């Protein structure tokens, strides 16, 4: 339900 | 700076309820 | 949340999300206290019942957020720990007895309207405050229901007698806790729930206009029950462990 995050942030 | 809310307390405006709060410390 | 509200924005800015990165979910709440430092209930990160001990690498922290599920562009700052440090007394035993833990930002946050600290208790605030009858007020985004609020939610609750709270459960209750809610009879409801757990419970000094984290939303039987309350882990009883790791 979450919306995606930025890959920077993983 | 802590606890003073930049859009609340730093300008002076209330939040809905927080008067239920102080109301309550008698 | 339960019988709460929506918050307004900015209404909280010290409101920070435990958020699990893989699967990417909300774990709890917390509280910013500093450009580096987090709190929350120790319980988030250690319960050895369920099998959870999440480390440092597992996490992200989510500050300055309104939406629950939404990535807030330009709003909301996610960040990743330096470090964790759990009460070394904590009871996950027997009754989350000093349920509080310390979270080191790999890097500082920089304030702004949504993005903002809370205060920490001195011995004198919560002397006044710490009193049956004086309402504090808890945010989360946890379950609606013993059910998921789209945006951050509010409750406005009593702290209650210490002989009612014992009276309420079966639960060995210690000095580091303290329980609020409304009696059966003042017919008024509210209360955290899932999700909510490690978040504030803060209130408003009528000496300097502050906000100040009293509480960490600690534990609860249900949700919203009837004669049963929340506890909550008293911040200033544990003031110096946490002045302590700070400084060192």
């Amino acid at each position: 339900d979450f919306e995606e995050i930025p890959g920077e942030y993983l | 700076d802590c606890g003073l809310r930049p859009l609340f307390e730093k300008k002076s405006l209330e939040d809905k309820t927080e008067r239920e709060l102080l109301e309550s410390y008698i | 949340i339960v019988e709460g509200s929506d918050a307004e924005i900015g209404m909280s800015p010290w409101q920070v999300m435990l958020f699990r990165k893989s699967p990417q979910e909300l774990l709890c709440g917390a509280s910013l206290i500093s450009d580096r430092w987090v709190l929350t209930a120790a319980h988030c990160l250690l319960y050895p019942p369920w099998d959870k001990n999440f480390t440092e690498n597992d996490l992200l922290v989510r500050i300055g957020k309104h939406s629950r599920t939404r990535y807030e562009r330009n709003i909301e700052k996610i960040s990743m720990l330096e470090k964790i440090y759990i009460h070394p007394r904590y009871n996950w035993r027997e009754n989350l007895d000093r349920d509080i833990a310390l979270m080191k930002l790999k890097k500082p946050v920089a304030f702004s309207d949504y993005i903002h600290p809370v205060c920490l208790p001195d011995r004198e605030t919560a002397a006044s405050l710490l009193q049956a009858g004086y309402k504090g007020r808890v945010t989360g985004w946890g379950n609606l229901k013993e059910g998921q609020p789209s945006v951050l939610q509010v409750v406005n609750l009593p702290i209650v007698e210490r002989p009612v709270c014992k009276d309420s459960t079966r639960i060995r209750i210690t000095d580091n806790m303290f329980c609020a809610g409304y009696k059966p009879d003042e017919g008024k409801r509210g209360d955290a729930c899932e999700g909510d757990s490690g978040g504030p419970f803060v209130m408003k000094s009528p000496f300097n206009n502050r906000w100040y984290q009293m509480g960490i939303v600690s534990w609860g039987e249900g949700c919203d029950r009837d004669g049963k309350y929340g506890f909550y882990t008293h911040v200033f009883r544990l003031k110096k462990w946490i002045q302590k790791v700070i400084d060192q």
